[PDB]
RNA sequence: AAAGCGUGGCCUAUCGAUCCUUUUAAUCCUGAUUGUUUCAGGUAAGAGGUGUCAGAAAAGUUACCACAGGGAUAACUGGCUU
RNA sequence: GCCGUUGCGACAAGGUCGUAACGAGUAGGAAGGUCGUGGCGGUUGCGUUGAAGGCUGAGCGU
RNA sequence: CAACGUGAAUGCGAGGUCCAAGUGGGCCAUUUUUGGUAAGCAGAACUGGCGCUGUGGGAUGAACCAAACGUGGAGUUAAGGU
RNA sequence: ACCAUCUAGUAGCUGGUUCCUUCCGAAGUUUCCCUCAGGAUAGCUGGAUCUCAGGCAGUUAUAUUCGGUAAAGCUAAUGAUU
RNA sequence: ACGUUUCCGACCCGUCUUGAAACACGGAUUGCGGAGUGCUUGUCUACUGCGAGUCAAAGGGUGUUAAAACCUUGCGGCGAAAUGAAAGUAAAGGUCAGUCUCGAAUUGGCCGACGUGGGAUCUGUGUGUGCAGCGCACCACGGCCCUGUGCGUGU
RNA sequence: GUGAAAUCGCUGGAGUGGAACCGGAGACAGUUGAU
RNA sequence: UAGUAACGGCGAGUGAAACGGGAAGAGCCCAGCGCCGAAUCGAUCAGUCUUUGGCUGCUUCGAAAUGUGGCGUAUAGGUGUAAGUUUCCAGCAGUGUCGUAUGUCCGAAGUCCUUACGAUUGAGGCCAUAAACCAGAGAGGGUGCGAGCCCCGUUCUGGAUAGCGGCACUGUUGGUUCGCUUGCUCCUUGGAGUCGGGUUGCUUGAAAGUGCAGCCUAAAGUGGGUGAUAAACUUCAUCUAAGGC
C-alpha cells in the first residue's frame, strides 16, 4: 500500500529469481586466468605479436559515430590488391582478411592501404630454414632486434585536433544558414508532390 | 548499521512500533500498484496525474540514434576553445570550433557571445544562434 | 558570476566578499574583476581565475584576523531553492494550478501524460 | 427605435471515467530503402455506458460439509426495560 | 533541598558553571546510554602465584 | 515624488519548508434533541471528560465532587468530614 | 486414498513480537473504494530545522451587520377548532 | 538487603477491548533457542570529496603479506534545455535617441541577465534608537524569452 | 572436564486462626566502619 | 544501450535488439555445372616394420557407372598464356631448453644459566657502543596450556634424482609435392512438397504476424529473401535459404 508522494514501484522480482543468480566473486580470478593465457600464448607464438593478426581501420557505421574510427575485422580484397599483397600472403604473414567487406570510397580504401604499407615496412620476416635465407627475407642484424609486441598491432590514435585560427570571410558571412537548412528540408519533404504536379501538367 | 536502526530501540515494546489496533499485517491494501483505479484512486490521481490511458503515436522499433542530437548553447561556445587556440587567435583571426568533434550536433542561441569573433562548424544551427554569431562578427559553417 | 556582480556594484569594489558556500567557476563569465573573497572552499577554475585577475582568496580564520567585527564585508550565499529536490516540493502535481514536478520513472508520451493531464482524457488540472 | 437583453428552460434535481468503436475537423503529422495512391495509426471535439450511478463480465444447494475468525453478530441462562 | 528538561547567559569547551520556569501519559515519534552481547581493523592490559564459566558478602548507578 | 508618524483593552516573539508514525470499533456526563411504551436501547448538536490517568472524597465504582503527578521536607487548604 | 515435491502456497483474520532513562505526544472524524473486521485521502502527532525580531489571539471594547429558535400572535395571512 | 514482628497501602500478569481482577482467552515449573531481515529500485534527510562537472563499467597494466592496494577511458551513466503525438523548433533584453508609409514598422549608441516592495548583513550619517545608500537567500507583485495550440494579419 | 535453574532430603534457627507473596516506615536479630 | 522501443482486461504487470567500449579471434568442405573418368575403397593372403598398429603388392574376393576418388564452392572457379615463386606431413634416435598440483632424498639457530610449574614454551640473564643465536626460515601443527631456536615443518621467485611431458636443432625411416600469386585471354557458375500463400494452434517486446508446427495450396531464375504498418506501381540498398565441419 504505497502512501504519499512516491515513484511507482517497478522491481522485476515476481519470478522465482532465486533459481537464477550470478555473482562476480571470481572477477580477479578471471583477470589472472586471462593474463596467464596471454602469457602462455605469447610463449607459444613468440616472437609474433601477442594480439595476433593485424586489424584494419574502420569508420563507425551510423551518423552518431561516423566521426570516429576503430579497428576492423580485417582488410578487404580491394585493400590487399591496392597494397600489393595476396590474400594467401596476408594469411601467412599475419594480416586479418575481411572477405565480406567491400570498399566504395577512395579515402576509406587509401587509409587501410597506407596502414598495410606501414605494417609491411615494420614487418620482420625470419628465414623459413635458418640456414638458407631467401628473397624478401629480413637480414640477420634485423632478426637480432626482433621482440614480441604487446597490445594492439599499430594501435590507433584518438587525439582530437583543433583547426588553426583563420579569417572570417564576407562570402561566409553572407550565407543564410538557417534558411538554407529549411530550404533543404522543404525540398526533400516536397520532392514527390512536385513530381506529381509536373506529371499532371505534362498530361494536361 | 544495525546498531542505529529503530529495531534496537523497539526491543521491549510488544507491537514493535506498529500499533496494537492496526497491527502489522502482510498486505492489507494489496500488492504493488494494485487498485490504482478503485481504492488507491485518490493517491494515484493526486500524485501521478496522467497515469492511466494512452496518448500519442506508437513507433515500432524506435531508432534512437536517428534522433540523437546533443546541443551546445552559444554562451557556452567560448569555454570549448582551448587556451592555446585563444592565444593563437590574435589580429583579426577567429578560433574555429568543430562542434561535431566536440560531441555537439546543433548550436542553440542562449545567452551572449564574447568580444572575439568565432567560426563555428556544426551540422545544425538555430536561427537565433546564427544571428548572434554573425552579429558578434563570426561565421557559421555547415558540415555533414 | 554572482561574486563579480556583487563586487562591481558601486562602493563594493574594495569590500571583502564573505561566503560559506563553495565558489564555483562560471564558463559563461568572460571578464572577471578583482575579487577579495573569504570562503570555505573554492574550486580550481574559480581560484585560478580569481588569482589571475589580481584577486585574493583567504580562509575564515584569516577573515577573523582581517575584520574581527566583519567590517567592509559583503555577505553572499548560493541559491537555496535551486535544487532538483525542491522542484518536487509544493502542492501535489494532481491539484489545480500546481506546477510541481512528479516522480516519474522516465520521460515520454507513455509516462504519466494521458489521464488528468489533457482534456482529451477525462480532464485536465 | 434605442438603452439593453440573450451561451437554453425564473432558481433549487433531471446524469457518466480509462480502453475500444464511430463521426467531424486540417488543402495537418507518421508508416523510419526513395516516392505516388489506397490502407492504418496520431493530434482536437462529440456520440455509443457503466442506475452497485468515481464506472468487475457472473445462477443455486449442502442436513455429507470444511477453514480463518467473531461475543463487533443471532439461538439457552444472566443484565436493563415491562 | 536535591535530580533532570527547557530558555537565557558566563567562561580558552564533544566541557564546566550560573540562573528562571517547568516535570501526567496509551498508540506513536525522537534523543542519551563510560547499559549489555558477538566479530573485524587498531590500540591498553591481565593470566596455572589461577582466565572463562558457576554460587554468593562490601559497595556504586534513577 | 513631498508632508504627516503608530490612532481601543489585555496577553504574547512570529513565520516557512521537508520527511514520516499511529489512528480512521469509541464510550460517559450537564443542557437541547429524533425513533421507541421504555431500556445500562438506537441516532444527533455544543462543551468537558474516560479511552491514555494516577491522587483526596462519594463504604465499593473508567466517567461523580475536588484536583492532575520528578524525588523529599515544613506550613496551609479544596471536596469531604470530626 | 496415501507418499514426495511445487511450498516457507495466500490470508483484509487470531496469537506473539526480547534493554534502561529523558523529551514531545494522539485517533476512532471528512471524501473515494464490490467498501462496512480493510485501504487510500485530509485532519490530529514527532523530528529536522530555516528565515527573521509585532503582528497575532477558542478573551473583551467600539462601529456595523446576519439570522427567524425561545418567547409572542391567530380579536393579522394559511391550516385546524368550541 | 528475598530473616521475624508490628502500623498504613496492597485483586494476576500478557492480550483484544468503550470497558479485565473478571464467571474472556494463553500461562504447572526451570534451562537453552525464539521473531522488522537480505537484496533490487525510488525518495528525503545527515556526513564526505570534487564541482559544470562528477563517477567511471567491462577491460587492460601492474602487484607475491597477488581475490587487496596502485595506475589507466575520443567513447558510457547522471547533470548541463525545453517543448510537441509528430514532422520539428529550441530560450537577451533594459534604457536613450532617431527615420517613418504612424504601423502586428524599422535604425543607431550605451548597459547587459529584467522592474518594484520587503530584505539578515555591510556602508555613510544623526541622536539603546533615527535617516539615507548598495543589497545575499527568500517571499509577493509584474515584465520579457523558448515550445504547443486558438484567433489573427501583413512585410 | 565444568556442573547452573527447576525439583528434592538432612541439620540448626524462626514463624505458623480459611492463601501466600508485595511497596512505604520503624524495631529486633545480624552485617559492617571508626585519624 | 535499458527498465528504453514495444507488449498488456493498455490493469496488475511484462520487455528486447543494433550501433558503441571490451575478452577471444580461424577459417573452411560438399551437392550441382565442367574436366579426368574407376585414376577410389573394405576384407582376405603373402612379405616387411618401430606390430593392441602401420607400409608393399600380377594374392583372392567384394563395394562402386543408380557412380567411388582428383580439380573445384561465391572471396568464385577453370583453360591457355607472361611474369615471379616453389615443398609438406608422420614416426624413431640423439642434442640441448623448458614445465610438472608426478614420486623419492636433503636444510639455520639454546632444551645454556637462575627462577616458576605437576609439566614450560612463563619471568630474568647471557662481551660489546648495536646483541644468547638463526632469520630469504617470527606460517601451521606436535610436545605435560604459552616454543623461530625440542620435533615435523617453513624460506631458499629451494637443490639432487627418476619419470612424464612441450619446445628448438641435428641425423635417420616412410609417404608426398607438375603446385602457388598477379596481369591478360576465352569459358563457366549453384540445394523442391522446399520457398511463398491461406487457415489453425502455441510462442514472442514483435504491434494487419517475432519464431515453431499441423492441414490445404504450391513456385521462380538477375530469380529468391530482407529493409519492423497491410496493398499496388515505383527508387534503390543488402544478402544468397531449403546440405556439412
Ligand atoms: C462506451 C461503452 C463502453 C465500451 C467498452 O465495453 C468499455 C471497455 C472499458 C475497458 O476499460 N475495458 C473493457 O474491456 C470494456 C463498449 O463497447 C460499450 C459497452 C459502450
Amino acid at each position: 500500500a504505497p502512501r504519499g508522494n512516491q515513484m511507482l514501484g517497478n522491481a522485476h522480482f515476481r519470478k522465482h529469481w532465486h533459481k537464477r543468480i550470478k555473482t562476480w566473486f571470481d572477477q580477479p580470478a578471471r583477470k589472472l586466468r586471462r593474463r596467464q593465457n596471454r602469457q602462455a600464448k605469447a610463449v607459444e607464438i613468440a616472437p609474433r605479436p601477442v594480439a595476433g593478426l593485424l586489424r584494419s581501420v574502420v569508420r563507425c557505421p551510423q551518423k552518431r559515430y561516423n566521426t570516429k574510427t576503430r579497428l576492423g575485422r580485417g582488410f578487404s580484397l580491394q585493400e590487399l590488391k591496392a597494397a600489393g599483397i595476396s590474400q594467401a600472403q596476408a594469411r601467412t604473414i599475419g594480416i586479418a582478411v575481411d572477405v565480406r567487406r567491400t570498399n566504395k570510397t577512395a579515402e576509406g580504401l587509401k587509409a587501410n592501404a597506407d596502414r598495410l604499407k606501414e605494417y609491411k615496412a615494420k614487418l620482420i620476416l625470419f628465414p623459413k630454414k635458418a640456414s638458407a635465407p631467401k628473397k624478401g627475407d629480413s637480414s640477420a642484424e634485423e632478426l637480432k632486434v626482433a621482440a614480441q609486441l604487446r597490445g594492439d598491432v599499430l594501435p590507433l590514435s584518438h587525439t582530437i585536433t583543433f583547426d588553426e585560427p583563420r579569417q572570417v570571410t564576407d562570402a561566409e558571412r553572407k550565407v543564410e544558414i538557417f534558411r538554407l537548412l529549411r530550404k533543404e528540408r522543404a525540398d526533400k519533404k516536397y520532392r514527390g508532390k512536385r513530381e506529381k504536379r509536373a506529371r499532371e501538367a505534362a498530361e494536361e | 548499521a544495525h546498531a542505529l536502526r529503530k529495531t534496537r530501540k523497539l526491543r521491549g515494546h510488544v507491537s514493535h512500533g506498529h500499533g496494537r489496533i492496526g497491527k502489522h499485517r502482510k498486505h492489507p491494501g494489496g500488492r504493488g500498484n494494485a487498485g490504482g483505479q478503485h481504492h488507491h484512486r485518490i493517491n494515484r490521481d493526486k500524485y501521478h496525474p496522467g497515469y492511466f490511458g494512452k496518448v500519442g503515436m506508437r513507433v515500432f522499433h524506435l531508432n534512437k540514434n536517428q534522433h540523437y542530437c546533443p546541443t551546445v548553447n552559444v554562451e557556452r561556445l567560448w569555454s570549448l576553445v582551448p587556451q592555446e587556440v585563444r592565444d593563437k587567435a590574435t589580429g583579426g583571426k577567429s578560433p574555429v570550433i568543430d562542434c561535431t568533434k566536440l560531441g555537439y550536433f546543433k548550436v542553440l542561441g542562449k545567452g551572449l557571445l564574447p568580444e572575439t569573433p568565432l567560426i563555428v562548424k556544426a551540422r545544425f544551427f538555430s536561427h537565433e544562434a546564427e544571428q548572434k554569431i554573425k552579429k558578434a562578427g563570426g561565421a557559421c559553417v555547415l558540415v555533414a | 558570476a554572482k561574486l563579480a556582480r556583487a563586487v562591481q556594484k558601486a562602493g563594493n569594489e574594495n569590500k571583502t566578499v564573505v561566503t560559506l558556500s563553495t565558489v564555483t567557476d562560471d564558463a559563461r563569465l568572460y571578464t572577471v574583476p578583482k575579487i577579495s573573497v573569504a570562503a570555505l572552499h573554492v574550486t580550481e577554475g574559480a581560484r585560478a581565475r580569481i588569482l589571475a585577475a589580481g584577486g585574493e582568496i583567504i580562509t575564515l580564520d584569516q577573515l577573523a584576523l582581517k575584520s574581527p567585527k566583519g567590517e567592509n564585508t559583503v555577505f553572499l550565499q548560493g541559491p537555496r531553492s535551486a535544487r532538483e529536490a525542491e522542484k518536487h516540493f509544493g502542492p501535489a502535481p494532481g491539484v489545480p494550478h500546481s506546477h510541481t514536478k512528479p516522480y516519474v520513472r522516465s520521460k515520454g508520451r507513455k509516462f504519466e501524460r494521458a489521464r488528468g493531464r489533457r482534456a482529451s482524457r477525462a480532464y485536465k488540472n
